[PDB]
This record gives C-alpha cells, sequence and structure tokens, in this order.
C-alpha cells in the first residue's frame, strides 16, 4: 500500500536536457532506467510520486 | 527580518525547516556525513519467471 | 541491545594515576568515534577527551591536556582512558559515550548512547566511619506545632552512607538531605521525621546508620 | 575550502536471483536407457541403469 509514502515529498533535480536542447534543474527528472526482465518490459524510476496527494 | 545595512547582492539565504524526507538520490547533496533522519520505502513490480 | 559498559574507578589518593575502560556491544565499535564525559555533583556535563577512528584525531580538555591520555583497542571493542596526577578537582562520575560518525569535524551530530558513569574520587585520606548523634525535638516549645526529631551523621569519608528510620518502618514524615563535603574533607548529613508531639511519650524512634564500606551499622535512639 | 566527498560501490543485483547463468564442474556420468521387449510376444517395458 502507500502507507509508506506519508511521511515522504517530492524533489527537484538535475536534468541533462529539459526538451528544450539546454539543461535545467526538473521536477521530472529521471533517476534510472531498469531493463532485468527478458519480455522487453523497462522499469523506470522517476522524481515524481503518482498515486498520491 | 531586516538586515538594515548590507546589500541583496551580498548576501545568501536557505530553508533549512523541513517535515517530510526524501530518497537519497546521487544529483542530491547529503547534509551530514551520515543522513538522518532515515525512513525506508519498498520497491513495488518485482521481476517474476512467465512465459511468452 | 546497544550500550556502554563503564569499567573502573574508586578512590584514589592526589598525585596517582587511574585507569578507566568502557566495554563496547551491539554496535559496531569502528564505525563511530568515542568521547569521555564527567559531571561534578552539582555541575553540569563537561567535555574530557574524545579520539576519532583509526585515531586519525584526537583531542583533550585544557584542564587535562597535559595529564590524561585516550586511547582504543579495536580488536576487543574497548575504550580506555589514562588517568595521571589526579587532582581532587577531578573528582566526578565518568562517563563514556559515542558519536553518530567517525569523525568529530561534523557539528550536525550530538551523542546519541551513553552509558553508566563510574565514580572516581581522589583524596588524601581514609575510609573513616561516621559518628552518630541524636537531634532531640524541642518538645517543651513545639509541642503545639507538631513536633519534629532526627539524628546527625558525621565525619565520615566514603560518600554512601544510607539512613532509615525504625529499620524501614517510617517512611512517611521522612526528610533526608545529601551529604555536604566539609573543610576537613569528610561528609556529613542530617535526616528529619516529623510526628504528632502526643506520641514522643509513647513511641521509641530510632536513627539507623549503614555504612557499607566500613562494615559498620549504627542504631541510635532519639527522644526529648 | 569547499569539497565534496564522492563514494560508490558494487553489489549484485536482485534479479540474480532469477537472471542468472551457473558455472558447473563436470566429473563423470551414468548411463540408463528404456528398453522395450517383445516378450512372449507382448510389449513389456524395462528400465534400468
Ligand atoms: C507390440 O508392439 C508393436 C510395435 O509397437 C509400436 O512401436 C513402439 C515403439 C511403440 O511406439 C508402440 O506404440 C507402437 O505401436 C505394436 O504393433 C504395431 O507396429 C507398428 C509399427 O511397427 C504400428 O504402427 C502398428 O500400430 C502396430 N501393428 C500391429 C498391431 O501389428 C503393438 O504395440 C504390439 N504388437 C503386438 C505384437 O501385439
Amino acid at each position: 500500500n502507500f502507507n509508506v509514502y506519508k511521511a515522504t515529498r517530492p524533489y527537484l533535480a538535475h536534468c541533462p536536457d529539459c526538451g528544450e536542447g539546454h539543461s535545467c534543474h526538473s521536477p521530472v527528472a529521471l533517476e534510472r532506467i531498469r531493463n532485468e526482465a527478458t519480455d522487453g518490459t523497462l522499469k523506470i524510476q522517476v522524481s515524481l510520486q503518482i498515486g498520491i496527494k | 527580518k531586516v538586515i538594515n545595512n548590507c546589500k541583496v547582492d551580498q548576501c545568501h539565504a536557505a530553508v533549512t525547516n523541513h517535515k517530510k524526507w526524501q530518497y537519497n538520490s546521487p544529483l542530491v547533496p547529503r547534509n551530514a556525513e551520515l543522513g538522518d533522519r532515515k525512513g525506508k520505502i519498498h520497491i513495488p513490480f518485482p521481476l517474476a519467471n512467465v512465459t511468452c | 541491545e546497544v550500550q556502554l559498559v563503564e569499567s573502573g574507578g574508586g578512590l584514589v589518593q592526589p598525585g596517582r594515576s587511574l585507569r578507566l575502560s568502557c566495554a563496547a556491544s551491539g554496535f559496531t565499535f569502528d564505525d563511530y568515534a568515542m568521547h569521555w564525559v564527567r559531571q561534578a555533583p552539582g555541575k553540569g556535563l563537561e567535555w574530557v577527551s574524545g579520539i576519532s577512528w583509526n585515531s586519525g584525531s584526537i583531542g583533550y580538555a585544557d584542564s587535562v591536556k597535559g595529564r590524561f591520555t585516550i586511547s582504543r583497542d579495536n580488536a576487543k571493542n574497548s575504550l580506555y582512558l589514562q588517568m595521571n596526577s589526579l587532582r581532587a578537582e577531578d573528582t566526578a562520575l565518568y562517563y563514556c559515550a559515542k558519536d553518530m560518525g567517525y569523525s568529530g569535524n561534523d557539528d550536525y551530530y550530538g551523542m546519541d548512547v551513553w552509558g553508566q558513569g563510574t565514580t572516581v574520587t581522589v583524596s588524601s585520606a581514609s575510609t573513616k566511619g561516621p559518628s552518630v548523634f541524636p537531634l532531640a525535638p524541642s518538645s517543651k516549645s513545639t509541642s503545639g506545632g507538631t513536633a519534629a526529631l532526627g539524628c546527625l551523621v558525621k565525619d565520615y569519608f566514603p560518600e554512601p552512607v544510607t539512613v532509615s528510620w525504625n529499620s524501614g518502618a517510617l517512611t512517611s514524615g521522612v526528610h533526608t538531605f545529601p551529604a555536604v563535603l566539609q573543610s576537613s574533607g569528610l561528609y556529613s548529613l542530617s535526616s528529619v521525621v516529623t510526628v504528632p508531639s502526643s506520641s514522643l511519650g509513647t513511641q521509641t524512634y530510632i536513627c539507623n546508620v549503614n555504612h557499607k564500606p566500613s562494615n559498620t551499622k549504627v542504631d541510635k535512639r532519639v527522644e526529648p | 575550502e569547499n569539497t565534496q566527498l564522492s563514494e560508490a560501490h558494487v553489489e549484485k543485483s536482485e534479479s540474480c536471483k532469477t537472471e542468472f547463468a551457473s558455472a558447473y564442474r563436470a566429473h563423470t556420468a551414468s548411463a540408463s536407457a528404456k528398453l522395450r521387449v517383445l516378450y512372449q510376444g507382448n510389449n513389456i517395458t524395462v528400465t534400468a541403469y
């Protein structure tokens, strides 16, 4: 469940390309991309917190 | 708080009082040799054996 | 499970050395710096010395800078303090405490784990036993004000004197005081109990003085 | 006098519990076989080392 996130917060982090071809600090910066699965599914870790208000 | 003597281009300020904790990302500076107010979040979506 | 256990202490003469040590348990000794802190009676906490991880840096309080030496044995998970040329001013409870890191140069941390401090007393005196005297109630003038009777324990050297009344039977209306160090180097304390004045001629009250260090027990009868 | 302390380490991935290769040492082998025999005109199955 999401009870573990009650004491957590969103954070900002540096992003090498904010879509303009220039770098900036961004709320949607990626932390890691994991591809252990062989069926081609990707698992992406981001600074955003989804499903939590 | 009005300093009353110096110029805005001379001084630095930051927010220090925080109530919620965040992931200790490699893109965020550590505030101490060892991080404080430690908590843990489990990672969802484990790997499993299936047939394609 | 995390704790520090103090060992050593006791009575030492001025000019003599004394060795203190602490055993670490429940945590990794090699992950933290260690400090010694002492607290004299009636005083707040005073930092004495500290040792960084792998003895990278050694610090001492100015008052002991040339007299105390600190070291640690990682293999034995133990901390040591060597105190030389001890003075009367060094009398205090000595505690071991664990830091929150390996370096003492981090100012974001405090001391999170403390042990049970030992007692170090520095004095040129023998373990003289107490003299006990009765303090008779002024029943002639206080009879309408309720009677107060007590006893005095005086001229003993060792700290830990225990005083009780009627072999512990009397617990209500009982007031005891902290011992006060005299210029003689000896301690004294008083004890008083408050009772109905009408009971003075019917109930006998005994002051029970127990001095463990001298294997001495004194039962003193207090009367008008 | 502004300094930064950087550290990193390598550990086995959690996925190693499922996706891995095993290095084995082979020694000897034991043969066995499933034999069909038309004994007395009937088909019987014989299993043995
Ligand atoms: C005893 O065995 C005969 C051979 O059995 C066939 O081959 C085996 C390896 C196995 O796969 C079995 O299931 C097969 O039936 C068998 O007679 C049969 O032989 C031919 C092949 O040579 C087969 O195609 C055909 O169905 C059968 N012909 C017959 C009945 O003559 C059958 O199992 C049995 N025959 C006897 C002697 O009862």
